[PDB]
């Protein structure tokens, strides 16, 4: 059926614009009533505005009405979003959404066509990669003839990187926490393991950190001390 | 025996591309008795005469109703370039016909209101290459290809509404938007008038 | 515009269960314009229930939705596991379309105490000037805790994360990490006090530099 692929993501300085793209393959175009709602981390969802291509113009919800611009080119079968003036509150995954088959009375603002999203960050900090700190398992890792041990990936940007342990021969038990934002304007997450203390002697332990933006892959090996 | 205006006294009646159609033929009719029930703001003929319309014989009278702004009275002539006569009612050409507005009173209480008055400002079919639109234009005594895609009443002046062909009907969409209009204290009516000349069963008293 | 809030922020059950979200609406709102979505971590939202009667294609007849004026319900008959996500309610009658804060579905797991594990810097990051304190509850269940830092109660410098419920043992996961200089790190010598409805005494972890 009728799909929405979405642009990459994009990292923008405030007071800048930004134009996400939204392109549909599957079935047809310009009937479709394109809704754009965006979501910050951790928050719910925002309607922004909407576009119908054969109608020809956009409408906007009014806290927007500066600011976005929305459009769509029936030859690409792709619409755009373009949202000026970046803000620090103006981060979010910003979605591309519609309706499908026929629409009777307001239906088409309920939304069963969602594109993958598209996450827009407004930051002064420049593009840099992590660094990964051995977070050693000691004595008080310990309970049950299990250790904890980790790594911290520190200091990134921007989002995400992706751990991995032992190049993927281990799994379980394993929590890689969800970054924060640390006042410094940079992201941490810290990733752990609990693995028997038996092996702590004959197993090594390496995480594998990938920051895709910065083209960091990064190997750092954990044993105690 | 005696030709029954009453079924439009009771209800809401339709917008106007939902207009309701009351045919007569063998019977008589008091026209004043049912206009006298209203306040009649406007009542215009073409091809005969208030008088005349009230007490002539034809073989079938057409009676069209639906709610109706006064304030658009401009748009409900032939010679508008406008959306109520381009994909709304459109009313014969060869057939004399009147057109009457009117008002509501207070003791007119079996007549209610919509929460607005609400019109079609497209009925365009978009062709299975999905970038041609084509305006379905309205014909004289018959609905708009649309009526079908657009609700009872309009809810939000600029709403959209579609509806995909089958590949018999040629694929693409049929595809409409609607416009809304503030209500009024009272409801006001537009009535449809249209009467043929055949051999002549529908007189008056 | 319309303020939609729904209740309550989390609900625990059981699989099997029978489940009731609110939406209550600051005005008046047809129920013919009014839908409710799904989400579950790193995904669009999706489409489940758009009332008065319709239900999206493809979506378990075990959502069914009622309700008028405003106070909404969205019913789930019979929970499956893969039910446990955060619903949104929306109203799209009145301009502009809003959606609501959000309820989260998780299982109702049995009372599990979490394991405190505290990771003094790295000497690797001594040498660059910072300094990171670690600290760690796991497999614990349920999600409330609080964690406090007491050297020798420290409050502005922290941090929490924590984990989706699991898909296993359905327990959550904490991280918290304290942010020194090289310098006011080297000025003192580390406590992690942890409390929790598995713990009948608040809990501590000690570790000196």
């Amino acid at each position: 059926a009728t799909r929405l692929e979405e642009s990459g993501a994009e990292v923008k300085k405030p007071g800048s614009s930004v134009k996400v793209s939204c392109k549909a393959s599957g079935g047809t175009f310009s009937s479709y009533a394109i809704s754009w709602v965006r979501q910050a981390p951790g928050q719910g969802l925002e309607w922004m505005g909407r576009i119908i291509p054969i109608l020809g113009i956009a409408n906007y919800a009014q806290k927007f009405q500066g600011r976005v611009t929305i459009t769509a080119d029936k030859s690409t079968s792709t619409a755009y979003m373009e949202l000026s003036s970046l803000r620090s509150e103006d981060t979010a995954v910003y979605y591309c959404a519609s309706k499908q088959g026929d629409y009777y009375d307001r239906t088409s603002y309920a939304f069963d066509i969602w594109g993958q999203g598209t996450m827009v960050t407004v930051s002064s900090a420049s593009t840099k990669g992590p660094s990964v700190f051995p977070l050693a398992p000691s004595s008080k890792s310990t309970s049950g003839g299990t250790a904890a041990l980790g790594c911290l990936v520190k200091d990134y940007f921007p989002e995400p990187v992706t751990v991995s342990w032992n190049s993927g021969a281990l799994t379980s038990g394993v929590h890689t926490f969800p970054a924060v934002l640390q006042s410094s304007g940079l992201y941490s997450l810290s990733s752990v393991v609990t693995v028997p203390s038996s092996s702590l002697g004959t197993q090594t332990y390496i995480c594998n950190v990938n920051h895709k933006p910065s083209n960091t892959k990064v190997d750092k090996k954990v044993e105690p001390k | 025996v005696e030709c029954d205006f009453s079924p439009l006294l009771s209800g809401t009646p339709p917008q106007v591309y939902n207009f309701k159609r009351l045919v007569f033929t063998n019977c008589n009719y008091n026209l004043t008795k049912l206009l006298s029930l209203f306040s009649v703001n406007d009542f215009t003929c073409s091809q005969i005469s208030p008088a005349a319309i009230a007490s002539n014989c034809y073989s079938s009278l057409i009676l069209d109703y639906f709610s109706y702004p006064l304030s658009m009275k401009s748009d409900l002539s032939v010679s508008s370039a406008g959306p109520i006569s381009q994909f709304n009612y459109k009313q014969s050409f060869s057939n004399p016909t009147c057109l009457i507005l009117a008002t509501v009173p207070h003791n007119l209480t079996t007549i209610t209101k919509p929460l607005k008055y609400s019109y079609i400002n497209k009925c365009s079919r978009l062709l299975s290459d999905d970038r041609t639109e084509v305006p379905q234009l309205v014909n004289a005594n018959q609905y708009s290809p649309c009526v079908s895609i657009v609700p009872s009443t309009v809810w939000e002046d600029g709403d959209y509404y579609r509806k995909q062909l089958s590949p018999l009907e040629g694929g693409g969409w049929l595809v409409a938007s609607g416009s809304t209009v503030a209500m009024t204290e009272q409801l006001q009516m537009g009535f449809g008038i249209t009467v043929q000349y055949g051999t002549n069963s529908v007189c008056p008293k | 515009d319309v303020e939609l809030t729904q209740s309550p922020g989390t609900l625990s059950l059981s699989p099997g269960e029978r489940a009731t979200l609110s939406c209550r609406a600051s005005q008046s709102v047809s129920s013919s314009y009014l839908a409710w979505y799904q989400q579950k971590p790193g995904q669009a939202p999706r489409l489940l229930i758009y009332g008065a009667s319709s239900r999206a294609t493809g979506i378990p007849d075990r959502f069914s939705g009622s309700g008028s004026g405003t106070d909404f319900t969205l019913t789930i008959s019979r929970l499956e596991p893969e039910d446990f996500a955060v619903y949104y309610c929306q109203q799209y009658g009145s301009s502009p379309i809003t959606f609501g804060q959000g309820t989260r579905l998780e299982i109702k797991r049995t009372v599990a105490a979490p394991s405190v594990f505290i990771f003094p810097p790295s000497d690797e990051q001594l040498k660059s000037g910072t300094a990171s304190v670690v600290c760690l509850l796991n497999n614990f269940y349920p999600r409330e805790a609080k964690v406090q830092w007491k050297v020798d109660l420290q409050s502005g410098n922290s941090q929490e994360s924590v984990t989706e419920q699991d898909s296993k043992d359905s327990t959550y996961s904490l991280s918290s990490t304290l942010t020194l200089s090289k310098a006011d790190y080297e000025k003192h010598k580390y406590a992690c006090e942890v409390t929790h409805q598995g713990l009948s005494s608040p809990v501590t972890k000690s570790f000196n530099r």
